[PDB]
């Protein structure tokens, strides 16, 4: 008989383990590595030789953290794995310890950004299918199966296949319009800031303004106050003016454990409980290259799919990934929308001359019962469908055609 | 998003340079109109400030975003002095030291926005410049030094102190960092 | 200069360029980029010693564009802003340019076909109300490129920065009812190698970085041959990586984009344009005119526009219609296809092709009366005046 | 390839420049003076700490302070006043896009680099740093990969021996003897 | 005698002017840069950049002062001095593939551009017109046109090919110059004539040349060989197969010897016997020189210790792929300068070259 | 995106096809008259005797050097590899000086078609007369059998 | 080593008999530069493609141009473990072609490794450095592949040493 | 333009 | 030092 397919969907900021069948991954860790680094000198590829058995002595997700002694590393930095010696460490774990999977008798469906080089899957499906022989494997984009994840949610005979994903990860922000079930590719848009980067942006704000965070965990304690005191403000000056003329009410407090100590740290949480959220909003805030708000992105994304699938998509705007778990996101997203699509209509019909008021279009941005995992779940619907077993690559077709058979994705044509 | 711009242009509205004369309410002597509305260039600027920034693309539409571009530059510079400060009685002293302090303008060595600030055709008109920035500068301090300082330990508030690292633009009228 | 001693100026104005000059010039007087500036701070660029107005248009705009933004006043051949296309004009008829009295001169104009209508006759009422120039004339491209090829009969591809457009041309009669009009051209090439580029770790967000972007596309990029042949080259092999020098100082490395930002002309669909190649449509052009002026219009393809001067595009437009021949009218008879002669005029100065055009035909009517629309007939009957030239409008 | 700035920093002299050379662009003595006298001609322009050359000039109204004495930094402060003159005036560089490689004698107290590299990462916003060690630095300077260098500077004296570059950790002999307690003597 | 490298790239090719007080070299792109000779250093004067590709021929004629290039672009320009700058005038070509060479005639009337499109472009002047026009001599050739030089009585054009072979076309142009002299080549003498085609049929054909009285043809093959055909003897041909590498280069030194060079880096030379009628190596010209080591730094030390873990005894240390005559003519030369795909110009010297090898004989 | 119409036409490679391709051209009298190169009879008969350098000459006497037929190629082929992979070690060096130049430069083109199909010790014994070979004729040797455009 | 020496004199002696590399523009294209091997346009610009073998399968295919030189290598594999090591090495060759100028990053079919000097690598690069370059690769590759097998060994023993310690 | 396509 | 010398 056959068992199950694994699930691995492998995110920047946190690895989502499952066997394709269920409703939610077996596993959530972080996706982190704790090897055994000193002080040695030379290049990278050549300190990485271990002598012996020692190659093995590392750790993987929540146990990696808990180590203090071991380096942790991050092997994946914005959706793209930027090293594949820890990534094979990381993959090898994740199935002989945690999945408990034999990979030479389960399909594999992992999951990739829109802009994945094609040699990052070339390299993935060499892992894959010479060191781990799989019987076949399926690199799916990460938001399209967010999509399948809000109709465990929406009332019965509501639950669409349009609809414009916007998958918000540690990493990566990535926006994809799929119209009847078929992924407009040549629509997706693709911005490096996210949590992460919302996270360093905090931590240099508490740090420019607060003491008594010790430094070893800087980095923590802006996690606690970026996924706890912070929300979405509808205007930013005058968020700042409220700060300052009734402080005692906006200006929250964190206490904290110094983990080596076990003494407690109180800092203050100010301006950063809206500041966070804003490079949304505002990318230059994180990152100077970028300066084009989320909504515009969005407006862009559904202007560019054909004419007669725009309405739809404006209409099933679904949220996805960790870091649109923000307070009044999806409200101020759909606010912005709505204006820009009511000046546009309003704009069509005075250049029309004034007889045709057209139908206001719909703008509803969802969030769901699923969010944080919404990916996963959706891959577990994919994975366990009998047409799965004929979109895979076989074993065969890499025996024949090798790794470049992974060399394509719904993002670019030919 | 675009930043913060100033909303006070008048097509009436004098210009020194290409800087707007804007007028402002204040007590010091200076070549600026005195005002009669509540809000002037100075307590925009001021208003503006902490969301203004943290942005990284700033364009001038008018004279009056060039006048609220050196007020927010200047700003910057009357935090650092106040951060050392410890009563509102000296942070008042060390902000008027201050706007005496002769800072460079618009056409000279060491002021940062030289190719987008018209310099002065003549001597009157640089003499009115030197005086219009030294009122604006001593009025900003002089409101500043009310909102940095708090009532309840009279010394610097930590709200406003964090934003010395902050500069506008990574502008400055001081040095180049230091 | 006509008998009157007003001068007749000829202006291309193009949706990536403005090609000016005088009637009967053999090379346009000025070329430089049709975009307006706006001086704007940014946080990673420092510039304190260049005077920079708070208008720059066209060249200055174009050099000095760290410390501007930028935006084109046109758009593929419709302009969008007119306030910044006025500024580009009043730049144009400048000093630091042609320097022109307009009250006293003729102008020549141009448009691309199949545009709307009330583009065409809001230029020409902002050439007789605001500048008020004593002529103007709105000549169609085609004529006019093959006015400077010297020739009578011949299918024009005109592909420029904003729009390419296939129009042919028999015995001197026109074909309305041939024009084609595909919408891609540099500038979509350009954002497709913004796209691909991007794909790289390589972000191209500002309104400056397109200029740069551009000046990438025009130095290294180049239309393949054997399409099959290039991915084999850039999948196999290493020798299409090249270095670029952007301004601020980054190098950046080009490799297979090279011919695949350009290769969205022949086929559209990677670019999400549902279509077919400038090659087929060059090839359904023809077939879809009288048998008895094919064989006529295989030998006179007459390129033009900028965005034909790929490296090899000539080549790959000639192997493509040979294949489509092959296939499609041959049914499949390889000895009958040595027979088949096709001639791709593309000449040395093919960039500026509408402007020479231009000169000749100015050259050749600056001294009728019956030729130009006088600035009285404006006055007398508005935007009628435009029945002069054969497009109706009341 | 990227320029990075190499700051010496050791006891007595501060010598910084950009790594390629084959000189230290700016050397001068790591002391910070402040006035012990009231001010009393006003208009002038008065500051409240001067920080090498300049202290050296004005020695006759300043109270010399040194902010590393015997190879470990004491004073914080002062030594960041330091690290913003070699940056800022000295070398005149942004500090924030290049990498910084400073040196630090053997067998100091850990805490020494540990806020070396909390200063250099939270106030300069460096991109990256390396804190070497001076000898090997020494045996870099000399191209030979064997030798027992033996470097004394003004606070320090210490001997690091090395084989076909593998440094001997268990006979590095440290020495609190050096130029500024010859001067004292 | 001296070498100097202009640059690190290569040098596509080079020409001087009348009195060899400036040169034009291709630095391995657009631009053509032109070099004064002031004292004993150079120093760049003119920038000429009209061309979209890579130029690969430029030729300086003596007595006009008029330069001529040819690119990958398909194009030709003929630059002038107007008082300051060179002005360039466009010659249309009507090729459809890159041009590769170029030379001006003796009499500077016309000028032959051999290209990649298997013809050759004899352009002339139509002052009726102010017109660059051109012919085409494109009958028995089959690929590439790789080397011109044209015979000293202004018609005849020798040219070598991709093809393997080495022909002597007939250049005439009837409107440009009168009905030329019978030659020991053929009477008959139109437009796109063959007057002789080599035997070769292996190693493409890098240079050809004509003797300095026009009555004998020498060219270098990929083949390694060097072959001279002989018009008094009925146009017969005489062989010499070199060991080395090929040659890419050649000259008339006088009316029995030859100057080769090619991808050894170092000039040869060969003397011909037409009581014979067979080549002979006369030998290697330069002297084998000892380059000087340099001890190593430290910092060059550990740069090459982290980073990497002269061979050649000429002056060149690439091939060289350029000969030319600079004093003395064909008939009796003295300085002969070679550039190369290493960006250095050599200028030698005959007599020197004699007097540092008595065991070298110029015929 | 993708491409839902028909691209079948860009599979034909009308190169292959073309009239201005490059054909090499061969001489008249070579291919009218063939030359049947060696006589593998006579040679086997001086190998028998033990005579390895008069069947040395014989083997390169003559060659189909100017036919176009691939038969007697490769039997000429054949029958100079059995000569010069059945020589000594040593007496090698005595047969190479024997022989002019052209003799050289067409025992080069012999031993480079010989490794192309080699036996358990045919190329150990070629690289030896390659050794030989190229001490007695250079580069220049290598070279004429690269730019050759006639195999034997 | 010593029983390549005559095999590897040999292929020294023919690769600087080809890499005489000349500048040229294409014949079938109007403006493009490309390595005449690769694209095998025009028969009259290709040198015969000449093999240097040691033995049966162990060779080197030199396939010359007139801008161009494709050095394929087929090299020694003993046994299934050396086979399956030599492929993961010269794969992980290939991941770098970039930094490797003159590598090829898919080999000729067939052959093991593929070199591919054009002409611009023998004007910018040292021309006998690259020649000794591909010779030294020829020597060691044998080395480096039998050092991986003892690797591969050693593992094994450890691996087993492991197990069968609790025991 | 004004309908279809931008400009 | 914080033990024996001074530093
Ligand atoms: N409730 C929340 N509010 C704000 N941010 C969150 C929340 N939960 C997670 N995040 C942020 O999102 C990231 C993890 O979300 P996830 O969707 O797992 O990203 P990825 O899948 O790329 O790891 C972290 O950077 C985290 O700080
Ligand atoms: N050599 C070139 N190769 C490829 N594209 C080019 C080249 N030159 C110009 N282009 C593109 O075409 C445009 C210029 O063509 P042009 O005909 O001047 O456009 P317009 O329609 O504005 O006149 C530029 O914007 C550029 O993107
Ligand atoms: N040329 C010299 N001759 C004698 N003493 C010197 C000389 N140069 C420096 N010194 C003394 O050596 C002391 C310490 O040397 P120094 O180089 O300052 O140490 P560091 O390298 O740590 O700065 C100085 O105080 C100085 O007085
Ligand atoms: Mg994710
Ligand atoms: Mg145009
Ligand atoms: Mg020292």
């Amino acid at each position: 008989g056959r068992l199950p397919a694994c699930v691995v969907d492998c995110g920047t900021g946190y690895t989502k383990l499952g066997y394709a069948g269920n409703t939610e991954p077996q596993f959530i860790i972080p996706s982190c590595i704790a090897i055994k680094e000193s002080a040695k000198v030379g290049d990278q590829a050549q300190r990485r030789v271990m002598k012996g058995v020692d190659d093995l002595d590392f750790f993987i997700g929540d146990e990696a953290i808990e180590k203090p002694t071991y380096a942790t590393k991050w092997p994946i930095r914005h959706g793209i794995v930027e090293d594949w010696d820890l990534m094979e460490r990381f993959m090898e774990q994740v199935i002989f310890k945690y999945l408990r999977a034999e990979p030479e008798d389960h399909y594999f469906l992992l999951t990739e950004p829109p802009l994945n080089t094609p040699e990052n899957r070339e390299y993935t499906a060499e892992i894959m299918f010479e060191s781990f022989n799989v019987p076949g494997l399926y690199i799916a984009v990460q938001a399209v199966l967010a999509l399948a994840a809000s109709w465990t949610s929406r009332q019965v005979g509501e639950r669409t296949l349009t609809g414009t994903v916007i998958d918000s990860g540690d990493g990566v922000t990535h926006v994809i319009p799929v119209a009847e079930g078929y992924v407009i590719g040549s629509c997706i848009k693709h911005i490096p800031i996210a949590g992460r980067d919302i996270t360093y942006f905090i931590q240099q704000l508490l740090r420019d303004r607060e003491v008594g965070i010790p430094p070893e965990q800087s980095l923590e304690t802006a996690k606690a106050v970026k996924e706890r005191y912070s929300y979405v403000c509808p205007d930013l000056v005058k968020e700042f003016n409220k700060y300052d003329t009734d402080g005692s009410k906006w200006i929250k407090q964190y206490t904290g454990i110094n983990a080596i100590s076990k003494k407690e740290f109180s800092i203050d949480v100010g301006y950063e409980r809206f500041l966070g959220p804003e490079i949304f909003f505002h990318p230059e805030f994180a990152n100077p290259d970028f300066t084009q708000p989320i909504s515009e992105v969005v407006d862009e994304v559904i202007q560019n799919c054909p004419i007669d699938v725009r309405r739809p998509l404006y209409k099933n705007i679904v949220l996805s990934g960790g870091s649109t778990m923000f307070r009044d996101f999806g409200r101020r997203l759909q606010r912005d929308l709505k204006r820009t699509v009511d000046a546009r209509l309003k704009l069509s019909e005075e250049l029309s001359g004034g007889r045709l008021k057209p139908k206001p279009i719909d703008v509803q941005v969802i969030t769901h019962h699923m969010q944080r995992y919404a990916v996963w779940f959706g891959g577990s619907m994919l994975a366990s469908t009998p047409e799965f077993y004929q979109v895979c690559h076989t074993k065969k077709d890499y025996e024949e055609i090798g790794p470049s058979i992974c060399r394509h994705n719904p993002v670019f044509g030919v | 998003m675009p930043a913060y711009h100033s909303s006070l242009m008048d097509p009436d509205t004098k210009l020194i340079g290409n800087m707007a004369l804007l007028p402002i309410r204040s007590q010091f002597k200076g070549p600026a109109p005195r005002e009669t509305k509540d809000t002037d260039i100075v307590d925009e600027a001021i208003y503006y400030f902490k969301a203004n920034v943290f942005f990284k693309n700033y364009e001038i539409k008018n004279e009056a975003d060039r006048t609220l571009i050196y007020i927010t530059l200047y700003i910057s510079e009357c935090l650092k002095k106040l951060q050392k400060c410890n009563s509102k009685s000296q942070g008042e002293k060390e902000m008027y030291t201050l706007g005496i302090t002769n800072f460079p303008i618009p056409g000279e060595p060491g002021f940062p926005l030289n190719a987008i600030y018209a310099k002065p055709a003549n001597k009157q008109e640089d003499e009115v410049m030197r005086a219009y920035l030294q009122q604006l500068r001593q009025e900003t301090g002089l409101r500043l030094c009310e909102k940095v300082f708090d009532p309840q330990n009279d010394k610097p508030s930590k709200w406003w102190t964090c934003f010395v690292k902050r500069q506008f633009m990574n502008k400055s009228l001081s040095g180049p960092g230091q | 200069m006509d008998s009157q001693g007003r001068k007749v100026v000829v202006c291309d104005n193009g949706t990536g360029f403005v090609k000016c000059g005088y009637a009967g010039s053999n090379f346009p007087e000025h070329i430089f980029p049709a975009l307006v500036g706006r001086p704007i701070i940014r946080s990673t660029t420092k510039v304190g010693n260049i005077e920079i107005k708070d208008l720059m248009v066209g060249d200055e705009a174009s050099e000095l564009r760290s410390m501007l933004e930028v935006n084109y006043p046109m758009e593929n051949g419709i302009v969008r802003n007119w306030d910044d296309m006025k500024h580009l004009w009043d730049y144009t008829f400048g000093p630091e340019k042609l320097n022109i009295d307009t009250r006293n001169c003729k102008i020549l104009l141009t448009e691309p076909p199949m545009n709307p209508t009330k583009n065409r006759e809001k230029i020409v009422e902002v050439m007789f109300e605001t500048y008020q120039f004593s002529g103007v004339y709105v000549a169609i491209q085609a004529v006019l490129t093959l006015y400077a090829q010297g020739l009578l009969t011949g299918v024009v591809v005109d592909s420029g920065d904003g729009v390419t457009h296939i129009c042919p041309v028999y015995e001197g009669f026109s074909l309305p009812h041939l024009t084609r009009r595909l919408d891609i051209a540099g500038r979509d090439i350009t954002r497709y190698l913004i796209k691909l580029l991007l794909l790289r770790g390589y972000a191209f967000n500002h309104s400056a970085d397109f200029e740069t972007v551009r000046m990438i596309k025009e130095k290294l990029c180049y239309v393949g041959y054997n399409i099959e042949q290039e991915q084999k080259l850039a999948l196999e092999t290493t020798v299409l990586v090249e270095s670029y020098t952007l301004p601020d100082g980054r190098i950046i490395k080009v490799g297979g984009e090279r011919f695949e930002a350009p290769e969205a002309l022949f086929q559209p669909h990677l670019i999400n344009v549902e279509g077919v190649g400038v090659a087929e449509l060059l090839f359904n052009t023809i077939q879809a005119a009288d048998i008895d002026t094919r064989s006529e219009f295989y030998k006179h393809i007459v390129l033009s526009g900028g965005s034909t001067m790929y490296p090899g595009l000539p080549s790959r437009l000639e192997r493509e219609l040979k294949q489509l021949y092959l296939e499609r009218v041959l049914k499949g008879d390889v000895e009958k296809l040595s027979k088949f002669k096709i001639r791709i005029e593309d000449p040395p100065r093919r960039k500026h092709m509408v402007f020479l055009g231009g000169a000749v035909l100015a050259d050749i009517m600056k001294d009728k009366d019956n030729f130009w629309m006088t600035r009285q007939e404006y006055q007398e009957k508005g935007v009628r005046v435009l029945e002069k030239l054969g497009v109706t409008v009341r | 390839d990227i320029a990075a700035l190499v700051v010496d920093n050791g006891s007595g002299m501060c010598k910084a420049g950009f790594a390629g050379d084959d000189a230290p662009r700016a050397v001068f003595p790591s002391i910070v003076g402040r006035p012990r006298h009231q001010g009393v001609m006003v208009g002038m322009g008065q500051k409240d700490s001067y920080v090498g050359d300049e202290a050296q000039s004005k020695r006759g109204i300043l109270t010399l302070k040194y902010p590393i004495e015997h190879g470990i930094v004491t004073n914080w402060d002062d030594m960041e006043k330091i690290w913003h003159h070699t940056f800022y005036n000295e070398l005149r560089v942004a500090p924030e896009e290049h990498p910084v490689l400073l040196t630090e004698a053997p067998l100091n107290p850990k805490a020494n680099r540990e806020k070396m590299t909390q200063i250099m990462f939270e106030t300069f916003n460096t991109p990256a740093m390396y804190v070497a060690i001076q000898a090997v630095l020494s045996l870099y300077a000399s191209g030979r990969t064997t030798g027992i260098v033996m470097d004394s500077g003004d606070g320090v004296t210490h001997t690091v021996p090395i084989y076909e570059g593998y440094a001997l950790p268990h006979a590095i002999l440290r020495l609190d003897l050096a130029g500024r307690d010859l001067t004292d003597y | 005698m001296a070498y100097h490298s202009f640059l690190v790239e290569p040098i596509s090719c080079h020409a001087w002017n009348k009195d060899r007080t400036q040169i034009a070299i291709c630095p391995n792109n657009h631009e053509v840069h032109i070099y004064e000779k002031s004292g004993a250093k150079w120093t760049k004067v003119h920038e000429l950049k009209e061309h979209n590709g890579q130029v690969t021929g430029i030729d300086w004629a003596p007595e006009s002062n008029r330069i001529v290039t040819c690119g990958t672009d398909r194009n030709a320009y003929v630059w002038t001095l107007k008082g300051r700058t060179w002005k360039p005038t466009l010659v249309i070509l009507r090729i459809n593939r890159a041009a590769r060479c170029v030379r001006w005639a003796p009499n500077e009337n016309k000028f032959a551009v051999g290209s990649g499109s298997r013809v050759i472009s004899i352009c002339y002047f139509e002052q009726e017109n102010d017109w660059w026009v051109c012919k085409h001599i494109k009958k028995p050739i089959r690929s590439t046109v790789l080397s011109l030089d044209w015979h000293p009585n202004n018609v005849l054009l020798a040219a070598g090919s991709c093809d393997f072979k080495c022909r002597i076309f007939s250049a005439y142009i009837k409107e440009v110059e009168e009905r030329p002299a019978p030659t020991p080549w053929g009477s008959k003498m139109p437009f796109g004539e063959l007057m002789f085609e080599s035997s070769s049929s292996c190693g493409w054909v890098h240079g050809v040349c004509f003797s300095a009285s026009g009555s004998r043809v020498a060219w270098v093959s990929h083949d390694s060989t060097v072959c001279l055909a002989d018009a008094d003897k009925k146009m017969a041909v005489a062989t010499l197969a070199s060991e080395t590498l090929p040659l890419l280069a050649l000259t008339f030194i006088t009316d029995n010897s030859l100057v080769a060079a090619g991808h050894d880096c170092f000039p040869v030379l060969f003397t011909y016997d037409a009581a014979a009628g067979m080549l002979s190596f006369g030998g290697r010209l330069d002297v084998p020189k000892q380059s000087s080591q340099r001890g190593l730094t430290a910092r060059e030390r550990f740069q090459n210790l982290d980073k990497k873990a002269a061979g050649l005894d000429s002056l060149h240390k690439n091939s060289v792929s350029q000969i030319s005559v600079l004093s003395g003519g064909k008939a009796k030369c003295s300085q002969f300068c070679t550039t190369g795909m290493d960006g250095g110009m050599s200028i030698w010297d005959v007599k020197s070259l004699e007097s540092a090898l008595k065991d070298l004989k110029i015929k | 995106a993708r491409n839902t119409l028909s691209s079948r036409f860009r599979r034909v490679d009308i190169d292959e096809f073309d009239e201005n391709k490059f054909v090499d051209e061969q001489e008249e009298a070579a291919a009218a008259a063939a030359e049947p190169g060696p006589d593998p009879s006579e040679v086997d008969g001086l190998l028998r005797q033990g005579d390895m350098l008069r069947a040395f000459h014989a083997a390169l006497r003559n060659s189909p050097v100017n036919t176009k037929n691939q038969a007697v190629k490769e039997r000429a082929q054949g029958v100079v590899l059995k000569v010069l992979t059945n020589f000594k070690s040593s007496e090698i060096e005595q047969a190479v000086q024997s022989l002019d130049r052209n003799g050289v430069d067409l025992l080069m083109k012999y031993i480079y078609k010989g490794f192309e199909k080699p036996t358990e010790n045919s190329s150990a014994v070629l690289l030896q007369w390659h050794e030989k070979a190229l001490a007695v004729g250079g580069l220049g040797s290598i070279i004429r059998v690269l730019t050759a455009r006639k195999t034997v | 080593t010593a029983t390549l020496r005559p095999y590897l004199s040999a292929v020294r002696a023919t690769l600087q008999a080809a890499l005489c590399l000349e500048n040229f523009s294409s014949q079938v294209v109007e403006r493009h530069n490309k390595p005449e091997v690769e694209v095998r346009s025009s028969k009259e610009l290709l040198l015969q493609p000449v093999t240097i073998s040691r033995n049966e399968k162990e060779k080197v295919l030199i396939e010359g141009s007139i801008n161009s030189v494709r050095v394929s290598i087929a090299v020694k594999q003993a046994d299934e473990i050396e086979k399956i090591l030599c492929h993961k090495f010269m794969r992980f060759m290939m991941m770098r072609a970039e930094n490797f100028f003159i590598l090829r990053r898919k080999p000729v079919e067939g052959y093991d490794i593929s070199f591919l000097i054009t002409n611009f690598h023998t004007e910018q690069m040292y021309k006998h450095k690259l020649v000794d370059f591909v010779i030294h690769f020829m020597e060691e590759i044998d080395k480096e592949i039998s050092e991986m097998k003892l690797s591969v060994n050693a593992r094994a023993r450890i691996v087993a040493e492991e197990f069968l310690k609790n025991f | 333009w004004x309908a279809x396509c931008p400009a």
